[PDB]
């Protein structure tokens, strides 16, 4: 009950918008696949 | 829960035509963009949580999952995972945003990193609709680095999703 439309080709585009900075964060990954900042309620481990 | 290798009388292969995709499903309230993602040398890749392994109809055929995990939260469909190349760390990527509802445009950033246990991840800050996980990242020669959709949310509400990406699986033998 899924299918899949292309849409676009697979290239760099040299005129593309610039957005986002960079940043360094420390997290953790849990063996669900959840990226886990610190502070987050999921911190600590989880299957 | 990392790493497995699908159990799929034959049926036609879908339409395998190389590209960047949008995955479609319909709802109770009628047809959406579940997510999206990038067909190269034959065979689909996505994250695991955009169909979680459904199989997917393309043209007059069917694709089947082949290889997924949901630690590494990627999926590939018609063959093990193709994509072989990575951020290197020092220029700026290109992410093909493929938008519910909206025409795909290219947007680059100068990656960040995210710091794992097991070592360093890129990281691009790039804030996106549910439903654009699957949009594949690109490096200036325009190959695939890595796909985008799992990250975090920052306390200051941004998100960050790491350049989701394997290496390159062999075929079976
Ligand atoms: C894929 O289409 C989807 C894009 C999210 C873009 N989010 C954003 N710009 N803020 N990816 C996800 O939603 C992704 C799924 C992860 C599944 C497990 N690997 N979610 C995240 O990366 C992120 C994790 C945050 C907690 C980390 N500990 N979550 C979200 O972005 C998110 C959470 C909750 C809700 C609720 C309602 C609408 C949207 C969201 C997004």
């Amino acid at each position: 009950d899924m299918w899949i439309e292309r849409t676009a080709d697979i290239s760099w585009e040299s005129d593309a918008e610039i957005t986002g900075s960079s940043e360094r964060v420390d997290v953790r990954l849990d063996d669900d696949g959840n990226f886990q900042l610190m502070n987050d309620p999921g911190a600590g481990g989880g299957g | 829960g990392g790493g497995v290798l699908w159990d799929t009388k034959e049926y036609k292969k879908g339409d395998t035509t190389t590209g960047v995709y949008r995955i479609m499903t319909r709802g109770l309230l009628g047809s959406y963009q579940a997510g999206a993602g990038v067909m190269v040398e034959g065979v689909f890749h996505t994250l695991w949580h955009t169909t979680k392994g459904a199989a997917l109809m393309s043209g007059e055929g069917r694709l089947d999952p082949y290889w997924g995990s949901v630690k590494e939260d990627r999926l590939c469909y018609g063959g093990p995972w193709k994509l072989q190349h990575k951020w290197n760390g020092q220029d700026e990527v290109q992410m093909i945003v493929v938008e519910p509802g909206k025409n795909v445009k290219n947007v680059r950033t100068k990656p960040g990193v995210f710091k794992t246990p097991e070592g360093e991840i890129g990281a691009v800050t790039l804030d996106f609709p549910t439903g654009t996980s699957g949009s594949p990242i690109v490096d200036k020669n325009g190959d695939v680095i890595g796909l985008y959709g799992n990250g975090v949310i920052m306390p200051n509400g941004s998100y960050i999703s790491a350049i989701v990406q394997g290496k390159r699986m062999d075929e079976p033998i």
